[PDB]
RNA sequence: UUGGCGGUACUUUAUAUCCAUCUAGAGGAGCCUGUUCUAUAAUCGAUAAACCCCGCUCUACCUCACCAUCUCUUGCUAAUUCAGCCUAUAUACCGCCAUCUUCAGCAAACCCUAAAAAGGUAUUAAAGUAAGCAAAAGAAUCAAACAUAAAAACGUUAGGUCAAGGUGUAGCCAAUGAAAUGGGAAGAAAUGGGCUACAUUUUCUUAUAAAAGAACAUUACUAUACCCUUUAUGAAACUAAAGGACUAAGGAGGAUUUAGU
C-alpha cells in the first residue's frame, strides 16, 4: 500500500501471570521428511526464527533411514520376477537450550504452524525443577 | 454465448518495491498468476527448455516457502518477541542448573498430519535425578541403589524412572514423582531384616 | 515388457503431459509425488487411512468436475487441514466454479471431519509436454 | 501429413523479451529475499530459488530454475539468407557452410606455407578438441569422418613452417590437458600436551572403520581399542597386516600407535587399521617414500565391498537352479 | 504484520485470472453462487445424516456434524413442549401446549413464558427458512396469554415486545397499561420497545409527543430501571423525522448519555449527523460544523459492535464530507476507519461501495494528480471494483492536471472492469485525446489507443445485427489516425460516414484536406469532395475550388472533379 | 464403510452433483441389452418353473 | 462397491478390444463390431434423475431480481425433461448412420476411376483446386519378412489433370491406404505433362505405339465422336 | 455394498469379536493360570466354547479393502500387492518410490 | 523379386560361455516341499525353453472358491420386474507380466529409380535426407570411479492371468444365487526343487571362532522321520518349538546335468 496504511494495528493481549514459569534445559525438535531440500529450507526458517527471538540453537543431521520391501510384479505366477519399493526418511534435529516455558510455546507454535506438508515433528522437551518438598527433608 | 476471457496476470501490476509479505501472507499453493518470477521446472525435452510456470503441475507439487521469506520471518519474530520471557541469567551453565534444579523431566510431543491429534507415545514420561543431589546417608544410598536395579547408572550416578503405565501424561508425570518419594523415604527407613545382610 | 503406468509410443500424434510421459522409475527423480502427508515416514501411523482418503478424494473431484480437470489433482495435508490443488480447464462459466468449490469443500469437510480447501488454477487448454 | 508440434525456433525479439522478463524477475527475487538488486548475482539467484521452491528430485535438470535466457534457451543458427533470398555465405549450398568454410581457410594456409618454402612442439600437454567441442565452435553437427579429416589437415599445417599467425590459429583448436595429480596428501603433524609429535588418519575396509594415531617416537607399541595388538588380534594374518606399513619403510620399533577400530570382522578391522596407519605414517616419511607406499598398495582404499542380493536368484551372482527338462 | 495486497482481489474471490470478478455484478453473483453451493452441501448433509455420522476427528469437532431440528420426544409432557420451544417450532409447540391444557397437566409459568417468547418474537409464524406479517387479533400468542392462570412481569413484557416488533404499536401500549395496573415492573428492553412505539405513531403535536416519550423515561426511574445504549439510540433514531426541531433535544441526549456513563457508539453519532446534516438540505449556504467536532472526539478511538446501526456511520460521514467538499475531513474519517479494527464497521455490500465511491470521487476532484494515482492503485481493485462514472472522474482529473499521457493506460484498466463496450466511457477517452494537438510521440501513443477503441466498435458491429456508430466517436477516431501516422486508415474510415449516414463535420473535412496537401495526392483530395457532395454540405464546393489551387489537376481529374463539383 | 460410499455417491448422482462414468456406461449397456430381449427375468418367472 | 469403479476411458478401451492381439493380426471377419460412444455428450452439469434444481449450477442464480433457492421439478415436469433428452439422444444416433453419397468408379467394389480430390497445397500456398485426381489401380502387394511374415502394403496408381491439357501420374506406396493416396496424389503433381490438343478436343494426328508389351492405337476423330477407349484412357 | 460376500462375512466377524472381547478376556483369564481350582478352569473352558464362533478373533482374515484379496496384502496400507502397485507406480502414495540400489 | 531353409561354402565370433580350463553342487541316502499319477463324495489356475516352495511375503475353524447335509427367496445399496453369480469364452479385452532382451532396432514425413514385387552405401564418397521412441546420456546404491541395480522401443509365442479388480458377448434368477454345520482322505508310486548327513579341514565341552581337554567304527559319525513328554498360540493342536529315549539308512553318489569371472 502506497498511501493507505493502517494507523494503530490491534495487537493480542499478553497478561503476565503470578505463576512461575517452566524452565526447559533442552528442547530437541526432530523433523522428518522424504525430501532433503524441504528440510534445508525448513532448517533455514527455524534457525533464522530462533536467532531473531534470542534462542540458542544447534543443528545436526541424524543418519537417514531407507525401508525397502519386495512385491510380486505379475498378477499371476512368474514368481522370480519382482518389483521393489522403498521409502526414504531424512532427519534434521534442532537442539534448543535454556528456554523458558513462554518462549518455548510461542516458538513451537510459530514453527509448527509453518511445518510444510510431508514433514513430521517430534518435540522432546526436557524440564528442570526443584526436588519435591517431602524429599527435601527426610521424615520417618 | 461468447466464452469467458481470462484477465491478464496480476504480476504485471506488481512493482519491484512492493511489500511481498502482503502478497503471500500465509502458506498457499504456487499461483503462476501471483508469483512475479520467470521460474521454470521440468526435465527438458531434447532441443527444449524446462516447462514454464503456467500450467506446471511440478511447481504445484512443491511445498514452497514463498510465505516464509527473510523479510517476513524478521517481521514476524518482531511481533512474537512480546510473548517470550527471559531465562534466568544466573543459570549460565549446565552444572549451575543441576545445583538448583536437580530433577529432569522428559516429555515428548508429536506433530503429524491427519484428522486425529492422538499419538500413544505422548503419555510416556521420564524422570532423571542424580543421587548426589539427593541427601542420602551411606546406608540410604546403598538401599536406594539396590531397590532401583538397572535404573541406576554407576558411571553417571543418574537414576532414571520411566513411567508410561497411566493413560495421560499428567498422571504419568505425577507417578514418577511419587516413585521417587517412596524410594527416597524407604531408603532411609531401616528394617530389622537388613541387619542380616 | 513392463506395462505399469507407461503411456506407449504410437506415431508421434499422441499428446502426453509431463506427468504421463514419465514412467514409475522416474518417481523421485524427474517427477514428484501427487500426495504429500506424513503417514509413510518412519515410525508414523495411519498410512492406510490417508491412502484410502486419497483414493476417494480423487474419484470425487473427477465426478464433481466432469471433463473440467486438465491434470491429476495434488493433495497437501498440513496438521488436520486438507488442500486440493487441481488444474481445471476453462470450460465452465465462472459462477459455476464458485458453486462447485463451495459445495465440494463443505461436503468433504463434513465427511472427513477436517477443514478442506480447494485451490483451482485455470488453464486455457491441457499442457502438452511432448508428442509421442 | 505428420502432425506434431514443430520446433519453436526462437527469434531475436523472442529472446529479447525473455531477457527483459528475466531482468524484471531478478528485481522481484531480490526484493523478496531482502537483498540489493544491483549486487544480486546468478549465485544468489540459485540460492534464493532453492529456498523458495525446495525440490528433492535426484536429477537436477528437473528442479525449478530461474536462469538467464542465454543459459536455458539453446542458441540457434540464425537465418542463412535475406529477404531477397540470396544466402549470406558463398558456401551455403554445401549444407555444412561452417565446416567447409573452415576447411577452406586451413587449406589456403597450407598452400601458402608450401609455396613460400624448427621444432614443432611449441605447445605440450595439449590435446585436439573433441568432436563435441568442434561442433560447438562451428554451431553445426559433424560426422566422425568430418572430424577426422579436419584433424589430418590441421596436422599437416603444423608439419610445415609456421609463422606466429599459424601457431595462434592451431591454438584455437587445442584444449589444455589437465593431468590429475595422483599423489598423496600429507597429513598435519599435531603436538600433544607432553609435546610429542603425532599424526592421525582414518581408514575404511569393508564395513570397518579405524582412526590411527601414529607417534613420531616410539618402540613399536601398538594398542587397538585400548588393548594390545597381540591380544586384540590373536590371528597371525591380522598382525602381519599391521606389520606391512612399518616393515615396508624399515621403520619397525620406531613408532607408537594408538588405534580405534569399530565395525566389521577380524580381517576387515586389521585392513582398516593398516590403511589408517599408512596415511598417518606419511607425515613422518620423505616424499619419495610416500610414492613408494602408494605404488605398493598401502595408501589405496580397497573398494571391494559386499554386493547386494538380487530377487529371483539365490545370491548376488548365484542363480537358482535351472530346473531339469 | 501483513497488509492488504493492492494488486489482488478480495480474499473471498478465487485467485485465478479466469475466476477474478471483473465487474461489481459478478462480485455479488460469484459470492451468491458460492453461498448456493454451501447450502446445497448442507442440505445433503442434513437430509442424509447417516452418511455423515462417522467421527474420526480428535478432538471432536461439533460444527462438522449433521444437525437435527425436529423434536425427538414423542410423549406429550411439559418436557416435550420445552424441547419444541428450544427448537423454536411455533405451530408444533402450540399444538402440544393446547394438548397439555386439554389433559390439564400442570405447566410451569417459566415454561409458559418460553412459549410466549417464541410466539411473540416470531409473531405466530414458523421461522423463515429455505428448502426444496402484522399482529393478528385472533392468534395463538394472545389466546395463550389469556389462558395463562398465573401471570408475571415477564409475561406482559414479552407481549409488549412482540407486538411492537410486528407493528402492533397501539395494542402494545394497552398491554403496558395492564402491567401498571397489576403493579408489576418492566425491564429495560420493554421500555425501549415502548419508546419505539410512541415515535412510530404519528402524534398531531410534537410537544405532546415529546413529553410522552419523556414520561416513559420518568417511569424508568420510578421503577429503578436504568437505561442502556439502545434506549438512547432509539430516541435519536425517532428524532430524525423532525430535523428542524430535533437539534436541541438531540444534543441534550448525548450530554445525558455521558453523565449516566453510557458510552456513545458509532450508531449514536450516525443519528446526530442525519439530524444536523439533512440529505435534502436546501440551506447549503452555511452548513453545521458538528461533524468536525465529532471526528475530533472520536480521533484514535477503537469501536466494537454495540448497536445495529454502527455500520451506517462511516457511509454517512463520507457523504457529509463530499457535500462540504472538505478533503481534510475525508482523511480524518478514513483515518478513523483504519485505527484498530474499525474497518469491520464500514458497512455491508450496499454501503461499502458507497463509502469508497464517495471517497475516491472526492480525492480525484480535490487532490493532486500524483496523490490521486496513489489512492487509485491502492483502492482499486483490492477494495472495490468501481463503476464507469469513477473512471470518467479520473480521466477528467488527468485532463485538469495536463497529464493526458496516462489516458491510454486508464483505458487498459477500464477493460478489466467490464467497461470495454461502455459508450459513455469510450466517448470520453477519445474526446480528451483528440481535444488539442500534441507532440509526435504522444500523438502516436494516442493513435494506438484510438485503434483499440475502434476495435470495440468494430467487434460490437459484427456481433450485433443492428449497430449505429455514434457521430462523435467517428470524428475523434479519424482525427487521431491522421495526427498519428495512421492516415491510410483514416481514408478508409472516411467511407464509414456514408455507410452509417453520419454527417461529417466541417472541421474534420478541412483537416483531411490539409493532410492531402502535404501528401500531394490529388486523388485523395478529390475523395474528400466526393463525401461532401453526398451530404450536400455547402463547404464542399469551396473545398473543391481549394483542391483546384492546391494541386495540379490532370485533364482526366478535371472532368472527374467537375462532375463532383456539379454534384 | 463401503455402504456409506456406495450409497452416498449414488444419491449424489441422482441429485445431479456427481457423474458416475462407470454407472452411465452400465446403464446404457442394460438399455441396449433389454432392447435385444436379453434383459433380466422377473423373479419367480425364470426359464425353469 | 464405489472403489471398484473405473473411468470411461478404461471401460471403452477394454470393451472395444481394439488394442487386443486378435485385431492386430486380423483374425476376425469384423461384423457387428461395438461402436464407441461418449456418454457425457448431452449431460449438463447439475442435472440428476431426481430433478433437483440447483441455483448457480443448472438454473439461473437470480430470476426477475429474486435470489433463487433449491427446488425440485415435479414428477410430470421431470418426465418431460427426461423425454426431451431421449429425443436428442436418438437424433444424434440417426445422423451417425446418415452419409453423403460419392460417385462410384468403373465398378462398385473397385477403386479404379474414383475421384479423391485435388492435391494438397504446395510449399508457398500453391493451391491446386483446378486439378482433379483419379485412381487407376489399387493393389495389395506382399513382402515376406522374418519379423512379420507376409507383410502388406498399399500400392496406388493415380493420375491428375486440370482438364486443360496438363496431366500427370505417379505411384504411391504405404502400409495404409489413406497414406498411399496422399503420397501418389502429391507426387503426380510434380510430373505434369502438357498434351497438345487439336482445337481443344482431340489429338493432332493418329498415334500408334508399343510400350513394353502393351499396344495402343489412337485415332483422331471429329467433334461429337466422344471417347471410345479403354476405361482408363477415358479417365 | 461391499466388494464381495467374503468381505461382508469378514466385517461381521470383526464386529462380533469387538462385542465379545471383554467377555472372552475375562473368561479366558480364568483358564490361563495355575492358581485356581481345576474344576473352575474346566467349567470356564466350556463357557468360552459356548460363545458364538464368530466371536473368536482367529477367524478374522486381513483382506484388501479395495479388492477383498485374501493374500498378498500389505498390513500398513491394507491393500493387495496389485492395488498397491497401481497407486505407487502413479505417484499417488506419499513418499513411496521404486528401490534402485 | 522377397522371405524362409540348405547333411553349400568362406570370415567373425559367445566371456560364467559353444568347446577347453576352474570351484561347489544336483543325479545315490533320510527328510521338507511342488507337480504328475493313482485316487477321493470333495476346488481352480500355472504345467517345453518362458510350469513344477508357481498365484500362497503361506490352507487346523476362518481363509474357501470344493464335497455332503439343513435352511432362505426383494435376498449388503438411496432408488431400480431388481439384488446376486469364483457361471462359459485370456481365441473379445483393459489392467499387470513372461520370452527372444541390455537384442538393436521400430515407426513417421520427404526425396530418387529408362518402374519400383522393392531398393536407396562408397569419406580421396557414387542418392539419400531432416525429426521422434529405444539405446546412449542422466539419475539410484548419500565423495570419486568401476560395478550392481534400474532401464530396455516395435514386434515374436491367439504366451499367462475372466479366480486381484473391471468389463464385451452368451448363460442362471425357488438357483449356476445367499447362509449354517461337518468334511476336503490316501499313498511312498514316478518326478522337480530344497534341507540334512555320510565325518578327521571331523564329533562334544569351555571359550568364541584363538586355544585346550576328551571322542574317534559298531553303533564312533549319524533323522528337522515315527513315537514319548513339556512349553507357545488358539475357543479348538490337527500346528511350531524344546527335551527324552529309539535307532534305521547313509561309507561322497551311473548316464547326465546346474551355478559362479
Ligand atoms: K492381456
Ligand atoms: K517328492
Ligand atoms: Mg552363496
Ligand atoms: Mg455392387
Ligand atoms: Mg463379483
Ligand atoms: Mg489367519
Ligand atoms: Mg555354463
Ligand atoms: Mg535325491
Ligand atoms: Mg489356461
Ligand atoms: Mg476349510
Ligand atoms: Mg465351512
Ligand atoms: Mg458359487
Ligand atoms: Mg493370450
Ligand atoms: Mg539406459
Ligand atoms: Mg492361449
Ligand atoms: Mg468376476
Ligand atoms: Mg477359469
Ligand atoms: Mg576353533
Ligand atoms: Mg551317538
Ligand atoms: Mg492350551
Amino acid at each position: 500500500l502506497h498511501v493507505d496504511v493502517p494507523k494503530d494495528v490491534t495487537r493480542p493481549t499478553i497478561t503476565t501471570s503470578d505463576e512461575p514459569d517452566t524452565l526447559y534445559k533442552r528442547l530437541s525438535i526432530l523433523v522428518k521428511a522424504h525430501d532433503r531440500a524441504v528440510l534445508d529450507s525448513y532448517e533455514y526458517f527455524a534457525v533464522l526464527a530462533a536467532k531473531e527471538l534470542g534462542i540458542s540453537i544447534k543443528v545436526h543431521e541424524p543418519p537417514r533411514k531407507i525401508e525397502r520391501f519386495t512385491l510380486l510384479k505379475s498378477v499371476h505366477i512368474f514368481k522370480k520376477h519382482r518389483v521393489q519399493y522403498e521409502m526414504r526418511t531424512l532427519y534434521r534435529c534442532l537442539e534448543l537450550k535454556h528456554l523458558t516455558g513462554s518462549t518455548a510455546s510461542v516458538y513451537l507454535e510459530y514453527i509448527q504452524r509453518n511445518l510444510p506438508e510431508g514433514v513430521a515433528m517430534e518435540v522432546t522437551k526436557t524440564q528442570i525443577q526443584q526436588l519435591p518438598e517431602h524429599i527435601k527433608e527426610p521424615m520417618w | 454465448p461468447m466464452r469467458r476471457k481470462a484477465l491478464p496476470p496480476r504480476t504485471e501490476k506488481m512493482d519491484t518495491d512492493q511489500d511481498w509479505p502482503s502478497v503471500y501472507p500465509t502458506a498457499a499453493p504456487f499461483k503462476p498468476s501471483a508469483v512475479p518470477l520467470p521460474v521454470r521446472m521440468g526435465y527438458p525435452v531434447k532441443k527444449g527448455v524446462p516447462m514454464a510456470k503456467e500450467g506446471n503441475l511440478e511447481l504445484l507439487k512443491i511445498p514452497n516457502f514463498l510465505h516464509l521469506t527473510p523479510v517476513a520471518i524478521k517481521r514476524h519474530c518482531a511481533a512474537l518477541k512480546d510473548f517470550c520471557t527471559e531465562w534466568p541469567a544466573a543459570l549460565d551453565s549446565d552444572e549451575k542448573c543441576e545445583e538448583h534444579f536437580p530433577v529432569e523431566i522428559d516429555t515428548a510431543d508429536y506433530v503429524s498430519s491427519g484428522p486425529s491429534i492422538r499419538n500413544p507415545k505422548a503419555r510416556a514420561v521420564t524422570l532423571r535425578v542424580k543421587l548426589s543431589s539427593l541427601n542420602l546417608d551411606n546406608h540410604a544410598k546403598k538401599k536406594l541403589i539396590k531397590l532401583v536395579g538397572e535404573r541406576y547408572c554407576k558411571a553417571t550416578d543418574v537414576l532414571t524412572i520411566t513411567t508410561d503405565r497411566c493413560p495421560l501424561k499428567r498422571q504419568n508425570y505425577d507417578y514418577a514423582v511419587y516413585l521417587l518419594t517412596v524410594l527416597y523415604h524407604e531408603s532411609w527407613k531401616t528394617e530389622d531384616w537388613e541387619n542380616s545382610k | 515388457k513392463n506395462r505399469a503406468a507407461r503411456v506407449r509410443v504410437a506415431k508421434g500424434n499422441k499428446p502426453v503431459s509431463y506427468e504421463e510421459a514419465h514412467a514409475p522409475h522416474y518417481i523421485a527423480h524427474r517427477k514428484g509425488w501427487l500426495s504429500l502427508h506424513t503417514g509413510n515416514l518412519d515410525g508414523e501411523d495411519h498410512a492406510a487411512e490417508r491412502t484410502l482418503e486419497d483414493v476417494f478424494l480423487r474419484k470425487f473431484m473427477m465426478g464433481t468436475f466432469p471433463g473440467c480437470l486438465a491434470d491429476q489433482i495434488v493433495l497437501k495435508r498440513r496438521a488436520n487441514q486438507v488442500d486440493i490443488c487441481a488444474l481445471v480447464l476453462r470450460q465452465l462459466p465462472a459462477h459455476k466454479f464458485y458453486f462447485l468449490v463451495g459445495y465440494s469443500e463443505t461436503l468433504l469437510s463434513h465427511f472427513y471431519k477436517c477443514p478442506v480447501r480447494l485451490h483451482l488454477q485455470t488453464v486455457p487448454s491441457k499442457v502438452v509436454y511432448k508428442y509421442i | 501429413n505428420v502432425q506434431a508440434s514443430r520446433q519453436e525456433s526462437y527469434t531475436e525479439d523472442f529472446i529479447k523479451k525473455q531477457i527483459e522478463e528475466f531482468n524484471i524477475g531478478k528485481r522481484h527475487l531480490a526484493n523478496m529475499m531482502g537483498e540489493d538488486p544491483e549486487t544480486f548475482a546468478e549465485e544468489d539467484i540459485d540460492r534464493a530459488i532453492a529456498y523458495l521452491f525446495p525440490s528433492g528430485l535426484f536429477e537436477k535438470r528437473a528442479r525449478p530454475m530461474m536462469k538467464h535466457p542465454e543459459h536455458i534457451f539453446p542458441k540457434q543458427r540464425a537465418t542463412q539468407w535475406g529477404e531477397d533470398g540470396r544466402p549470406f555465405h558463398f558456401l551455403f549450398y554445401t549444407g555444412k557452410q561452417s565446416y567447409y568454410s573452415l576447411m577452406h581457410d586451413v587449406y589456403g594456409k597450407v598452400m601458402q606455407l608450401e609455396k613460400h618454402r624448427a621444432e614443432s612442439r611449441d605447445l605440450i600437454g595439449s590435446r585436439w578438441l573433441i568432436k563435441e567441442e568442434l561442433e560447438e565452435m562451428l554451431v553445426e553437427k559433424l560426422s566422425d569422418e568430418d572430424y577426422a579429416q579436419f584433424i589430418r589437415l590441421l596436422e599437416k599445417l603444423l608439419t610445415l613452417p609456421c609463422g606466429p599467425a599459424e601457431e595462434e590459429f592451431v591454438q584455437r583448436f587445442r584444449r589444455s590437458v589437465t593431468i590429475q595429480s595422483k599423489k598423496q596428501l600429507i597429513e598435519p603433524v599435531q603436538y600433544d600436551e607432553q609435546g610429542m609429535a603425532f599424526s592421525t588418519s582414518e581408514g575404511r575396509r569393508k564395513s570397518a572403520t579405524a582412526q590411527a594415531v601414529v607417534y613420531e617416537h616410539g618402540s613399536g607399541k601398538i594398542h587397538v581399542n585400548g588393548v594390545d595388538y597381540l591380544i586384540y588380534f590373536p590371528i597371525t594374518q591380522d598382525r602381519e597386516q599391521l606389520m606391512f606399513p612399518f616393515h615396508f619403510l624399515d621403520r619397525l620399533e620406531r613408532h607408537d600407535v594408538t588405534c580405534t577400530v569399530s565395525g566389521g570382522g577380524r580381517s576387515a578391522q586389521a585392513g582398516a587399521i593398516r590403511l589408517a596407519m599408512a596415511r598417518a605414517l606419511c607425515s613422518f616419511v620423505t616424499e619419495d617414500e610416500v610414492e613408494w607406499m602408494r605404488q605398493a598398495g598401502l595408501l589405496t582404499p580397497d573398494p571391494r565391498i559386499r554386493e547386494r542380493k538380487k530377487p529371483g536368484q539365490e545370491g548376488a551372482r548365484r542363480k537358482f537352479t535351472w530346473k531339469k527338462r | 504484520t501483513v497488509n492488504r495486497d493492492p494488486t489482488a482481489a478480495p480474499y473471498v474471490f478465487h485467485d485465478d485470472p479466469y475466476l477474478i470478478p471483473t465487474s461489481a455484478l459478478e462480485s455479488r453473483s460469484f459470492l451468491l453462487a458460492k453461498k448456493s453451493g454451501e447450502t446445497a452441501a448442507k442440505f445433503i448433509i442434513n437430509s442424509y445424516p447417516k452418511y455423515f455420522q462417522k467421527d474420526i476427528a480428535e478432538p471432536h469437532i461439533p460444527c462438522l456434524m449433521p444437525e437435527y431440528f425436529e423434536p425427538q420426544i414423542e410423549d406429550v409432557s411439559e418436557a416435550a413442549l420445552e424441547e419444541r420451544i428450544r427448537l423454536r417450532k411455533v405451530r408444533a409447540s402450540v399444538d402440544m401446549f393446547d394438548q397439555l391444557l386439554q389433559a390439564g397437566t400442570t405447566v410451569s409459568l417459566e415454561t409458559t413464558n418460553s412459549l410466549l417468547d417464541l410466539l411473540c418474537y416470531y409473531g405466530d409464524q414458523e421461522p423463515p427458512a429455505d428448502y426444496p406479517g402484522p399482529w393478528k387479533a385472533q392468534n395463538n400468542a394472545e389466546r395463550i396469554f389469556a389462558l395463562m392462570p398465573e401471570k408475571n412481569a415477564r409475561s406482559y413484557c414479552t407481549m409488549i415486545r412482540g407486538m411492537v416488533k410486528h407493528r402492533a404499536y397501539a395494542q402494545a401500549l394497552n398491554v403496558y397499561t395492564e402491567l401498571l395496573n397489576n403493579r408489576l415492573s418492566a425491564d429495560v428492553y420493554t421500555f425501549n420497545a415502548l419508546i419505539e412505539a410512541k415515535t412510530f405513531i404519528l402524534n398531531e403535536k410534537f410537544e405532546e409527543k415529546w413529553n410522552d416519550i419523556l414520561d416513559l423515561l420518568k417511569h424508568m426511574v420510578a421503577q429503578k430501571v436504568k437505561p442502556n445504549l439502545q434506549t438512547f439510540n432509539t430516541i435519536l433514531k425517532g428524532l430524525r423525522k423532525c430535523y428542524s426541531l430535533g437539534r436541541i433535544p438531540a444534543l441534550q441526549i448525548l450530554r445525558e448519555m455521558k453523565h449516566i456513563g453510557i458510552e456513545p457508539s458509532l450508531a449514536t453519532y450516525h443519528h446526530i449527523i442525519h439530524l444536523f446534516y439533512p440529505r435534502d438540505l436546501s440551506a447549503i449556504k452555511m452548513p453545521s460544523l458538528i461533524i468536525y467536532d465529532i471526528m475530533n472526539e472520536l480521533e484514535g478511538r477503537t469501536f466494537s459492535p454495540q448497536d445495529l446501526d454502527d455500520g451506517r456511520f462511516f457511509q454517512l460521514a463520507m457523504s457529509v464530507c463530499s457535500s462540504l467538499r472538505d478533503l481534510e475531513l475525508a482523511y480524518q474519517v478514513h483515518r478513523l476507519l483504519n485505527t484498530g479494527d474499525n474497518r469491520k464497521l464500514v458497512g455491508h455490500d450496499p454501503l461499502r461501495k458507497v463509502y469508497y465511491s464517495k471517497f475516491f470521487s472526492l480525492i480525484c476532484s480535490l487532490e493532486q494528480i500524483d496523490v490521486t494515482l496513489k489512492w487509485y492503485k491502492d483502492l482499486i481493485p483490492s477494495v472495490f471494483l468501481p463503476h464507469y462514472q469513477i473512471f470518467i472522474g479520473l480521466l477528467q482529473a488527468l485532463d485538469v492536471a495536463n497529464r493526458l499521457e496516462l489516458v491510454p493506460q486508464i483505458w487498459k484498466d477500464s477493460k478489466e472492469y467490464s467497461h470495454t463496450f461502455r459508450d459513455a466511457l469510450r466517448e470520453e477517452v477519445l474526446m480528451l485525446m483528440a481535444r488539442d494537438k500534441h507532440p509526435p510521440e504522444l500523438q502516436v501513443a494516442f493513435a494506438d489507443c484510438a485503434a483499440d477503441i475502434k476495435s470495440t466498435y468494430e467487434d460490437q458491429s459484427a456481433r450485433q445485427p443492428a449497430f449505429d456508430w455514434p457521430a462523435n466517436p467517428l470524428q475523434y477516431i479519424a482525427v487521431l489516425f491522421l495526427r498519428g501516422g495512421r492516415s491510410q486508415e483514416a481514408w478508409k474510415m472516411l467511407e464509414l460516414f456514408k455507410k452509417h449516414k453520419k454527417i461529417p463535420r466541417n472541421e474534420l473535412l478541412e483537416e483531411f484536406m490539409d493532410t492531402a496537401k502535404a501528401s500531394g495526392s490529388t486523388a485523395l483530395a478529390i475523395e474528400v469532395v466526393k463525401l461532401a457532395s453526398a451530404f450536400s454540405l455547402p463547404i464542399g464546393e469551396s473545398l473543391a475550388q481549394r483542391v483546384v489551387m492546391d494541386f495540379t489537376v490532370d485533364p482526366e481529374q478535371k472532368e472527374a472533379l467537375g462532375n463532383l463539383t456539379e454534384l | 464403510n463401503h455402504n456409506t460410499y456406495f450409497a452416498l455417491m449414488g444419491n449424489l448422482r441422482f441429485l445431479g452433483l456427481y457423474r458416475d462414468e462407470h454407472q452411465d456406461f452400465k446403464d446404457e449397456q442394460r438399455r441396449l441389452k433389454k432392447l435385444r430381449g436379453k434383459g433380466k427375468p422377473r423373479k419367480g418367472e425364470g426359464k425353469r418353473a | 462397491s464405489f472403489f471398484t469403479k473405473l473411468t470411461a476411458e478404461e471401460l471403452w478401451k477394454g470393451a472395444l478390444a481394439e488394442t487386443g492381439a486378435g485385431a492386430r493380426k486380423g483374425r476376425g471377419k469384423r461384423t457387428k463390431k461395438k461402436k464407441r460412444k461418449d456418454l457425457n455428450r448431452g449431460q449438463i452439469i447439475g442435472e440428476g434423475r431426481s430433478g433437483f434444481l440447483w441455483p448457480g449450477l443448472n438454473v439461473p442464480l437470480i430470476k426477475s431480481g429474486v435470489v433463487q433457492n433449491i427446488g425440485q421439478r415435479s414428477k410430470e415436469e421431470q418426465q418431460k425433461v427426461e423425454a426431451t433428452m431421449v429425443e436428442q439422444r436418438e437424433e444424434w444416433d440417426r445422423k451417425r448412420k446418415i452419409k453423403v453419397k460419392r460417385e462410384r468408379g468403373w465398378s462398385g467394389n473397385t477403386w479404379g476411376g474414383v475421384s479423391i480430390g485435388p492435391p494438397d497445397p504446395g510449399p508457398n500456398g500453391e493451391t491446386y483446386e483446378d486439378f482433379d485426381t483419379r485412381i487407376l489401380e489399387v493393389r495389395n502387394v506382399f513382402n515376406m519378412t522374418a519379423k512379420e511374415g507376409r507383410k502388406k502394403s498399399v500400392r496406388v496408381l493415380v493420375a491428375v489433370g486440370n482438364g486443360n491439357g496438363a496431366a500427370g501420374f505417379a505411384i504411391g506406396k504405404a502400409a495404409d491406404r489413406g497414406d498411399a493416396f496422399r503420397k501418389a496424389k502429391n507426387r503426380a503433381i510434380h510430373y505434369l505433362h502438357y498434351i497438345e490438343r487439336y482445337e481443344g478436343h482431340t489429338i493432332f494426328h493418329d498415334i500408334s505405339l508399343r510400350f513394353k508389351r502393351t499396344q495402343i492405337r489412337m485415332k483422331k476423330q471429329p467433334r461429337g465422336y466422344g471417347l471410345r477407349c479403354h476405361r482408363a484412357i477415358i479417365t | 455394498y461391499y466388494v464381495d460376500w467374503r468381505m461382508l462375512r469378514d466385517l461381521k466377524r470383526r464386529k462380533m469379536a469387538y462385542e465379545y472381547a471383554d467377555e472372552r478376556l475375562r473368561i479366558n483369564s480364568l483358564r490361563k493360570n495355575t492358581i485356581l481350582p481345576k474344576d473352575l478352569q474346566e467349567m470356564a473352558g466350556d463357557e468360552i466354547a459356548a460363545l458364538p464362533r464368530d466371536s473368536c478373533p482367529v477367524r478374522i482374515r486381513n483382506r484388501c479393502v479395495m479388492t477383498s484379496r485374501p493374500r498378498g496384502v500389505k498390513r500398513r496400507w491394507r491393500l493387495s500387492r496389485i492395488v498397491f502397485r497401481h497407486l505407487a507406480d502413479h505417484g499417488l502414495l506419499s513418499g513411496v518410490q521404486r528401490a534402485i540400489w
